[PDB]
């Protein structure tokens, strides 16, 4: 029966364990014999499963840690709003959003770093921000810095509230295991009460605050004399003169004459020509509809009033001849293992973030977002990287579950067992498809390189050569361009300006969006993307499926999840642990996301982003050379890496010099990672022995014996520095280039 | 508005759903549906004054679903005719 | 043995009838002793109900009293205003008192703190307010075993409930009137938003033309 | 306070405090005595 | 020991047993849990109180007498800006040199009680003080009021400078914040509050949403 269950005062609030560093584990609670202990102290701090076998205590730790993360995020958001309130030119940007660069960070005049306070416009000097917060606040109807201040104060209050909630739910009233295992109630509340009610509330804000303020802004009204939101809520005649349907006043809602709300609940599609963003009427209708859908969907599961679904009975009822018991035993897996839930949720969150990245540039939801090329590029790249990291983490935690939380006795002839039983076939076919994709994409690039170098441009794979047209994607674009005509008759515009139709939105003198063409280069780059994704999936899935055992080491589950090797026997067992598979999948996700963001940047600078003149001539940032230069690896090296890097390396002496500094520093960090990746551990241990001799000669040798990093730690440091260097190099390069050319 | 087609449709939908739930023609708190769509009896634990076993939660569920279906029918008939 | 509103098998296990307003209505099982915690526990919820109900009795009889007394014509008409126009929500309406409403709020916070903190300390540590010196009248504020019913020389100065039967019946009456007042204040709030006039104005509008003055006709806001 | 002082005496907290103090000292020195390549004496 | 407390209902902390002057069991953060550090904090409170008393006497009394017209003190905030017979930085350095001796001798008394009680130039002077923080003698207790014999009556004599001291500390903090906020003298703020207490408050200059 679904009920509230807590324990009073489980843990005493005391600083006694603060003085003891490794209190959470029996091994580290003894003391630091060696320096490795310190690293171990930071590598097992949040591994709550390793601290104890009690699932209740692990659940309580997880809940309180989530509260702490929420408090941290609240502090971060409050900081952003504070910096918008004081150290920003938000109001000047409101007065003129097309010619003033957003800025919300101001440096101190200490060591000549004051040069970084560039002339962003509006009588302000500071760092040009690319987070899109200005456009988000413009969409929300924020017109003054006082509103940002009150938002920041509320954010601090909420951070303190979350911090107190974590303390209360760990040390004062800690929920019991039965409370955490109520997955049906949790889903009902998070669907109806979290997503549905949140969407409804945001629709209310939009209807009452965003639409009137933003339509007055689109009309050219100076934000100073735009009436405040509460004046729209109170003086409803002032709101009705913008949208007459408000004069009806909730009568159409309850009489089901909903068409009378067509003034502010539209299904237009496309972009607002004035701002280049989505119509906020469409957004309000969207949020209302999804709120209704989520509130309906959150009434699906049976908590204690009958009427509903038992997910255990749903799962046990889904089985077939090609499988065994089907989805039998998965309810226990997902209600008794935190790592399985973390894997599922991480995979979904990463894929969702990638969807967000793809959908926020094709439909810019904020005003003056598309024409802010720097913000668009930054948002796309940021969310791509976040999604990739989350997917790799999902793989890691699936492997952790398979190693530690997997119980063969309760999993017999179900789906997990059967997947484990034909992993050889799965990995064989995935390896074959990876090889085939790698060949028929990168070998096509190499073919193009060779024929271009041999003076045989007619033997290449291009539009003026052997053509590989993406006919399926082109057909999908054609279908989506004609959707309002026949397939969605109640639509004014198509889903996005990227499908087709010959419509070009040009806020100011720039280009917001236009029909994106697909040719041989797009065919090639999408197949490169598919190749990289399949190879990453190969590495990660092979790590997960072979985590427990393999033909080499049949007892790999006893070895654990995070172990270096099993020895130099059987020819060498280096990197047989699933942790090492995640370690390599990080490199492959890095390559995949890097190529994805490079393709986005080049395609947008070449075919979409640009400036339109009064006559109507559209010139692009690069000049439309993607169709003929992206087909060749030399073209990528020259027309993208060499041509577009001219600004990061020439940024010295200007406000973009920090980008060049961090460009070179990220190069440095990557090269530094290379030695943790290439070197071993015995060499460094012996070098440390020599250094320890030098220290002992002078009676300055520490009692905490210096040790070289473990093998797994060496790999972790190498991959961390590698990813940091590469990603920061790209970050500096994109930001400098897109701030210079935009 | 009482004699309007929207009112008639909504009243009919809600009444039909309540009748189906009360008289064992639809799932309820004490009427579980199996995988074969056969209705079996269960002890929801909610005591009600209804002799048949119609609870307040059953009434709320049937009314909500009846309103959902009635809104669907009303808007569909408006869009088509 | 008693009226049951929406009881259940789970609720009736711990709701037996000791409490005054006990009718087994606990569809959410919020007073289950098995998972008692900080504020969701059997010791606090009846107390919180009583306190919310007492403040709601003061509210329902106070949010409409000036309007009624001005309608019958014995208070000044400028003080005969709807509750939401008395400065509680300055945007909808404001009134100029001897002090600005934030100074009044600080004074209210000080006084209500001196009262409410003492009430809390008597709830958590019963009898602790009758020991330390408090202007010499700490002996009046000693309370009894039950936190919700101090019944001292101050809190009970007409001396009701000499016998236990009348005392318990009076408790039940208090709980019922408090629940009614709580629902009435919720009605005050929702009607203030949906109508824009005071509760007495809504009552008179309904009493004038009941079929054209109700929620169905008056969810047009204005 | 014994446990709080012990925690504050741990390596990372003391490192943070000491390095922050050093950074503040250097920053203030550069505020009042900036852009010097030669020690004047 | 059944003593009045800052919070009547709650129990007092174990380290605050009521043996100290001004003890009311007020230690919600538990900063006096270390007895060796608790003694240091006791001394810190004592000297802070005795400095804040002189600060309030040199801030509010001259301001009130200037408003009455008897004196012409410059409002205790621009007091540093006026010209003297020496520069402000030179005055600060003289103050540091001249206070190093006294503060170091009090420091030695705190660290090593019972010492530094004898005059170095004329050993025959001495200080007849027993407790730390109450030097006594003749320079510091010329009327001989700190030595009463009765422990309870002496503690009653104490707990008064602790209380006047805490009040003066709060008063000086209020004076600083009020000068920063209202840009006006403290006695002028008092007269403004007494002029119209319902409106001349901290919210007079805050200008919140509704008034
Ligand atoms: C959480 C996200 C976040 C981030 C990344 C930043 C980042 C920044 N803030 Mg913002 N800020 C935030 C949240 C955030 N803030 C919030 C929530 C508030 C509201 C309280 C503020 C209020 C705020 C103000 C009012 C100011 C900043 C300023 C700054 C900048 C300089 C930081 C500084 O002064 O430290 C300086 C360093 C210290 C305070 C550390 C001192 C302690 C060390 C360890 C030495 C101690 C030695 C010894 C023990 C004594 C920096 C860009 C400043 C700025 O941009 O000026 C132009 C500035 O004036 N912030
Ligand atoms: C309508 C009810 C409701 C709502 C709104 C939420 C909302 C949330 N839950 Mg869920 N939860 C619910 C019911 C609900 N829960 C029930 C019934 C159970 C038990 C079965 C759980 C069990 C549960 C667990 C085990 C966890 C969550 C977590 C979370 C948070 C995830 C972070 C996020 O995206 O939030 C986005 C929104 C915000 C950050 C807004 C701030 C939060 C506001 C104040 C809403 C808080 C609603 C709260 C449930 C009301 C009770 C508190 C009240 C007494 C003050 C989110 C705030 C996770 C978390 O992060 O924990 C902290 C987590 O680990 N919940
Ligand atoms: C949770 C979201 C939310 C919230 C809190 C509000 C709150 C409000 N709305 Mg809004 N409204 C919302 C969503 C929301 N609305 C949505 C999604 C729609 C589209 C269907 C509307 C359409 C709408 C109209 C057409 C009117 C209101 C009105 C009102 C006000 C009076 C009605 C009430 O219950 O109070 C109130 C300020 C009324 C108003 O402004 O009266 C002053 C009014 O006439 N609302
Ligand atoms: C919802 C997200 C989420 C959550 C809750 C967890 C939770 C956990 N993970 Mg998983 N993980 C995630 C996402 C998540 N992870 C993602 C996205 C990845 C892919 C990278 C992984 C990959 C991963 C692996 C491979 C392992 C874990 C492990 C763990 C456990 C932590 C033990 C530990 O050593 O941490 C303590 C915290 C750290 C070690 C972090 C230190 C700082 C990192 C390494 C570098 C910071 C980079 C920084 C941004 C650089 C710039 C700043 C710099 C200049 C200062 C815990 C169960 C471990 C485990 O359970 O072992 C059995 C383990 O082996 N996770
Ligand atoms: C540019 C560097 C580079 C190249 C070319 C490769 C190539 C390959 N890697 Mg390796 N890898 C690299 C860097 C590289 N990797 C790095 C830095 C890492 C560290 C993270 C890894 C980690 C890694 C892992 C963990 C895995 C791979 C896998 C693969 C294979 C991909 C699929 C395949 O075989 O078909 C595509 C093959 C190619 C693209 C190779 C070039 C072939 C060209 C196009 C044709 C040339 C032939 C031509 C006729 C000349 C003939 C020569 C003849 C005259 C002698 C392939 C062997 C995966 C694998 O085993 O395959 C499924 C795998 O699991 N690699
Ligand atoms: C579709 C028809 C229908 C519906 C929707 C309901 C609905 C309800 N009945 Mg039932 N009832 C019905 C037919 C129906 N009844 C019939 C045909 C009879 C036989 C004459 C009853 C006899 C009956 C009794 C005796 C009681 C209810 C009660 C209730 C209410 C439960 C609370 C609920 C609103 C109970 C009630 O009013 O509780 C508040 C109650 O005591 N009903
Ligand atoms: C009298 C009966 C009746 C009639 C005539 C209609 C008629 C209609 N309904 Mg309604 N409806 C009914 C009953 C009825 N419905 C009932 C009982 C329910 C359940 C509550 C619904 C729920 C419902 C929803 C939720 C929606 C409709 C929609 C529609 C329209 C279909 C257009 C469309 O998208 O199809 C073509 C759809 C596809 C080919 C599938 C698209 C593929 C995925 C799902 C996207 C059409 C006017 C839609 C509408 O109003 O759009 C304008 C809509 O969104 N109906
Ligand atoms: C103490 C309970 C109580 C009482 C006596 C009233 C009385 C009244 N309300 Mg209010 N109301 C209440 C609670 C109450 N309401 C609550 C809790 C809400 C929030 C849901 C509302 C929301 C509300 C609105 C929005 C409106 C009224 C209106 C009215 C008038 C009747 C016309 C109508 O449409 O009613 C509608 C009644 C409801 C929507 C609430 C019904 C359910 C509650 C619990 C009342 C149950 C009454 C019950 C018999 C107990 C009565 C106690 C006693 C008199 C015997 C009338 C003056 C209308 C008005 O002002 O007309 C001009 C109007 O527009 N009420
Ligand atoms: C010894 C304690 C003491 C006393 C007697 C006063 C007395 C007064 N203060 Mg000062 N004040 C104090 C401490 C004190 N304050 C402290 C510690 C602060 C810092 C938070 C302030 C900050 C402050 C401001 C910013 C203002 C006053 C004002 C006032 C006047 C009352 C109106 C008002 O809004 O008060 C507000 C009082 C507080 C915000 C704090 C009072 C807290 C003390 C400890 C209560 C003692 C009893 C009055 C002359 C106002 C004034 O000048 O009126 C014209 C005014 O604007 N005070
Ligand atoms: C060519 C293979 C086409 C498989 C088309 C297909 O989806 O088959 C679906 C096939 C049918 O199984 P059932 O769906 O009947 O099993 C019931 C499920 O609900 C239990 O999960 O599932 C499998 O046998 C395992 C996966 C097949 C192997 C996938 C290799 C590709």
């Amino acid at each position: 029966e679904v009920k509230i269950m807590v324990e009073k005062d489980p843990v005493k609030t005391s600083f006694e364990k603060w003085a003891k560093p490794g209190h959470f584990s029996r091994t580290l609670a003894k003391g630091p014999n060696t320096t490795t202990w310190i690293w171990n102290l930071h590598a097992d701090a949040h591994d709550f499963d390793s601290h104890t076998n009690d699932l209740e205590e692990i659940s309580r730790k997880v809940f309180s840690a989530h509260f702490g993360q929420l408090a941290v995020i609240f502090i971060w958001l409050s900081g952003m709003y504070f910096h918008g309130a004081r150290f920003s030119n938000y109001e000047a940007w409101l007065s003129d959003p097309t010619h003033i660069k957003p800025s919300a960070q101001v440096v101190w005049p200490i060591v000549g770093q004051k040069i970084l306070n560039g002339d962003v416009g509006g009588g302000f000097q500071g760092i040009q921000i690319t987070s899109g917060f200005f456009q988000l606040w413009r969409a929300s109807g924020i017109t003054s810095e006082l509103q940002l201040y009150t938002t920041a104060i509320g954010g601090l209050i909420f951070a303190a509230l979350m911090l107190f909630a974590g303390w209360f739910h760990y040390h004062k009233a800690a929920p019991k295991l039965a409370w955490f295992q109520n997955v049906e109630s949790m889903l009902n509340h998070h669907l109806a009460g979290l997503l549905g009610l949140g969407s409804l509330a945001w629709a209310g804000h939009q209807v009452h605050v965003s639409l009137p303020i933003n339509r007055l802004l689109d009309a050219g009204v100076d934000p100073k004399e735009i009436p405040l939101p509460h004046e729209f809520i109170l003086n409803r005649d002032l709101l009705a003169q913008l949208y007459p349907s408000f004069s009806k006043g909730l009568t159409p809602f309850f009489t089901l004459n909903w068409s009378e709300y067509s003034d502010f609940l539209t299904f237009r599609g496309g972009l607002n020509p004035v701002t280049g963003g989505l119509w906020l009427t469409d957004t309000a209708h969207h949020h209302l509809a999804i709120a209704v859908l989520f509130l309906v969907a959150g009434h699906m599961y049976r908590t204690n009033f009958g009427i509903g679904h038992s997910m255990k009975e749903i799962l046990e009822a889904h089985k077939g001849p090609f499988t065994g018991e089907g989805h039998k035993g998965l309810y226990e897996i997902l209600t008794t293992s935190w790592h399985a839930q973390l894997a599922i949720n991480l995979a979904m969150l990463g894929s969702l973030t990638i969807i967000v990245a793809h959908h926020m540039y094709a439909m810019p939801p904020y005003p003056y977002l598309a024409t802010d090329y720097a913000t668009q590029l930054s948002l796309f790249t940021h969310h791509m990287w976040i999604g990739g990291f989350l997917v790799v983490g999902a793989a890691a935690h699936a492997a952790i579950f398979m190693v530690r939380d997997y119980d063969p006795t309760t999993q017999y002839n179900n789906l997990l067992d059967r997947v484990l039983r034909h992993r050889d076939a799965i990995i064989s076919h995935l390896n074959w498809v990876c090889i085939f994709l790698g060949f028929h994409s990168f070998g096509l690039y190499i073919h193009n390189d060779t024929m271009s170098a041999l003076g045989r441009p007619q033997d290449m794979f291009s539009d003026t050569a052997i053509q590989l047209q993406p006919v399926f994607a082109q057909w999908i674009q054609n279908t989506h361009a004609l959707a309002p005509s026949l397939t969605a008759p109640n639509a004014t515009a198509s889903t996005s300006l990227t499908w087709g139709g010959g419509d070009l939105v040009a806020v100011g003198g720039k280009v917001a969006l236009l029909p994106i063409p697909l040719g041989t280069a797009d065919f090639l780059v999408h197949h490169i993307h598919a190749f990289t994704i399949h190879v990453t999936v190969l590495i990660l899935l092979k790590g997960v499926l072979f985590a427990r055992s393999s033909r080499l080491i049949p007892d790999k589950a006893n070895l654990g999840f995070r172990f270096p090797c099993d020895g130099p026997g059987r020819g060498g067992t280096c990197q047989v642990s699933a942790w090492d598979h995640v370690f390599l999948g990080l490199f492959w996700m890095y390559n995949a996301i890097s190529v994805v963001i490079f393709h986005f940047s080049w395609k947008m600078q070449s075919d979409v982003w640009g400036s339109i003149s009064d006559q109507g001539v559209v010139t692009h940032i690069t000049g439309g050379n993607f169709a003929q230069s992206s087909i060749t690896i030399n073209g990528w090296l020259r027309d993208f890496l060499w041509a577009q890097a001219s600004q990061v390396i020439q940024s010295y002496g200007s406000s973009l010099s920090a980008y060049g500094l961090l460009f070179l520093g990220a190069h440095f960090v990557w090269a530094f990672s290379l030695m943790f990746l290439f070197s071993g551990r015995g060499y460094w241990q012996e070098l440390i022995e020599s250094i320890v001799w030098a220290h002992n000669k002078l009676k300055v040798a520490p009692a905490i014996q210096p040790r070289a990093l473990s093998i797994v730690q060496g790999r972790a440091v190498g991959v961390a520095h590698y990813l940091l260097g590469g990603i920061a190099t790209t970050w500096a390069f994109f930001l400098a280039r897109i701030i210079s050319v935009g | 508005y009482i004699g309007s087609s929207t009112n008639l449709i909504m009243v009919a939908s809600t009444t039909l759903m309540l009748f189906a739930g009360r008289f064992g023609l639809a799932p309820s708190a004490n009427r579980k549906s199996t995988a074969g769509l056969k209705l079996v009896d269960r002890d929801s634990g909610l005591q009600t004054g209804d002799p048949a076993g119609f609870t307040a939660t059953d009434t709320l569920a049937c009314g909500a679903l009846g309103h959902v279906i009635g809104v669907g029918i009303v808007l569909g008939l408006k869009a088509t005719a | 043995k008693r009226s049951l509103i929406f009881a259940s098998k789970q609720s009736l296990s711990y709701l037996d009838g000791t409490l005054p307003g006990d009718y087994g209505f606990d569809p959410l099982g919020l007073m289950d002793p098995e998972g008692a915690g900080g504020f969701i526990d059997p010791q606090w919820l009846p107390y919180a109900e009583i306190i919310n109900g007492r403040f709601a009795m003061l509210g329902a009889a106070g949010a409409i009293a000036p309007e009624v007394l001005g309608r019958i014509g014995l208070i000044p008409q400028e003080t005969a205003i709807p509750w939401f126009q008395s400065g509680v929500i300055p945007p909808v309406g404001n009134y100029s008192y001897w002090a600005d409403p934030y100074t009044l709020f600080v004074l209210e916070m000080a006084l209500m703190g001196f009262a409410e903190h003492r009430r809390a300390q008597d709830y958590y540590k019963p009898g602790s307010m009758g020991k330390q010196y408090f202007l010499g009248l700490e002996k009046f504020l000693g309370g009894s075993g039950n936190p919700a019913y101090p019944g001292g020389p101050i809190f009970n100065f007409l001396g009701f409930g000499k016998n236990e039967k009348e005392l318990q019946e009076l408790k039940v009456k208090e709980v019922k009137n408090g629940r009614l007042a709580m629902m009435a204040v919720l009605g005050y709030f929702t009607q203030a938003i949906f109508t824009g006039v005071g509760p007495f104005q809504n009552l008179l509008d309904h009493l004038a033309d009941p079929v054209h003055n109700n929620v169905l006709t008056n969810l047009k806001i204005h | 306070m014994q446990d709080v002082k012990t925690y504050l005496s741990t390596a990372p907290v003391l490192a943070t405090l000491w390095f922050g103090f050093l950074a503040g000292l250097l920053i203030e020195i550069n505020r009042f005595f900036p852009d010097a390549l030669v020690l004047p004496l | 020991n059944d003593r009045p407390l800052w919070f009547p209902g709650s129990q007092p902390p174990e380290w605050l047993d009521g043996s100290l002057p001004g003890d009311f069991g007020f230690d919600p953060l538990g900063l006096g849990s270390d007895p060796e550090l608790l003694k240091w904090f006791v001394q810190a409170e004592l000297v802070h109180c005795r400095w804040a008393m002189l600060g309030a006497a040199g801030i509010f009394i001259p301001e009130a007498l200037t408003k009455a017209g008897i004196l012409n003190t410059p409002s205790w905030t621009v007091a540093g800006d006026q010209q003297y017979f020496t520069d402000a930085t030179t005055l600060f350095v003289i103050e540091i040199i001249l206070f190093a001796w006294a503060e170091g001798r009090r420091w030695a008394d705190i660290i090593n009680p019972g010492c530094v009680n004898v005059d170095p130039v004329f050993p025959n002077n001495k200080l007849t003080g027993t407790d730390v923080g109450y030097p006594g003698g003749l320079w510091f207790d010329p009327l001989g009021w700190g030595q009463t014999g009765d422990a309870a009556k002496l503690k009653d004599l104490r707990t008064r400078e602790i209380k006047n001291g805490r009040l003066a500390m709060l008063a000086v903090l209020g004076a600083v914040v009020q000068a920063n906020y209202t840009h006006t003298g403290p006695i002028d703020n008092l007269l403004a509050h007494l002029a119209d207490p319902g409106h001349n408050t901290i919210f007079a200059l805050s200008n919140l949403v509704g008034k």
